[PDB]
């Protein structure tokens, strides 16, 4: 499994964001919109291939969770499509960025704004969010967001679609790897 | 907008 | 570029299907109501690198179509996604297939119907289709449906999307190659 | 159904 495959919980699907590490420890990140209701992850669809169990989530405010792989013979790619992904960077204004989700698969656009605060409603507001033209659809959060070998962000949310286009939404990848103490790889 |  | 990328026309969007051979002449097939109504085909949404023109389009009816590359620079590949591509077979129920797209990129299931008739409206009905339980949306038109290194398909239409689910129909992609006395690569 |  790799960064931007479907993980189901007990309700629905979303995306892997990346997969990370502490010492011999993996782990992955996705949105902690996903991580707030749901505690067991599957790979597959009829809920049998267990993953792992949440261990960190923070949602709103922030879009962005973690979850402990607990299956230690499933594969854990380190690569999002072809590319490796090694270390993280923080957005900035135009840079050329990917994201790859278990809805829409892998497309590109460019950062167009930094820090936006995006209300989903309900009380749910997240703040510091890259902003983009990439377009993404329900299921693709989580999914990650790179540029060459640097993980960026996580896919949060969004206006439009892959058909006519659309503006998302991003946490910052680098907030959520320091909140946990782990490496993306 | 929406969550995915 | 390769099957399930983005092809431009002067009015919108589809899919590479199957990059195709006779002899030395290169060609891309898609579906046949991308080939109607676009006599070039652009690699780039900006419309700048050309791929080439259409020479053959068959829809409605059946949903085909063939471009003739007259960009002899760009790759032409020949796998779909890590997948080479080197025959091409009938569809049977449940056969496993995947497609992909340049709306939703990658996504699998199982054949569930053969010659199907698919009534899109407005006197554009196709016969002879493989019914399916994959999943695809606007812009996905065209691209492969494969097993293996077996060439199957070419998406035509459908219902649902890739976010809830959906039922997708394709032309058996025999019926364009012999059509055109070519084979996929 | 429609086409894509
Ligand atoms: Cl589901
Ligand atoms: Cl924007
Ligand atoms: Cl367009
Ligand atoms: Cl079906």
């Amino acid at each position: 499994i790799s960064g931007g495959d479907a993980i189901y919980s007990s309700t629905g699907r979303c995306s892997l964001g990346f997969n990370v590490r502490s010492g011999s420890t993996y782990y992955f990140l996705t949105a902690g919109h996903c991580t707030d209701g749901a505690t067991t992850w599957w790979a597959n669809s009829a809920r049998t291939t267990v993953l792992g169990t949440t261990s960190g989530s923070s949602f709103p405010n922030n879009d962005y969770g973690i979850v402990r792989y607990t299956n230690t013979t499933i594969p854990k790619d380190g690569t999002v499509g072809g590319q490796d992904i090694t270390s993280a960077a923080n957005a900035t204004v135009g840079m050329a960025v990917t994201r790859r989700g278990s809805t829409t698969g892998t497309h590109s656009g460019s950062v167009t704004a930094l820090n936006a605060t995006v209300n989903y409603g309900g009380g749910d507001v997240v703040y510091g969010m890259i902003r983009t033209n990439v377009c993404a659809e329900p299921g693709d959060s989580g999914g990650p967001l790179y540029s060459g070998t640097r993980a960026i962000g996580l896919t949060s949310g969004g206006s439009g679609n892959c058909s006519s286009g659309g503006t998302t939404f991003f946490q910052p990848v680098t907030e959520a790897l320091s909140a946990y103490g782990v490496s993306v790889y | 907008d929406a969550i995915y």
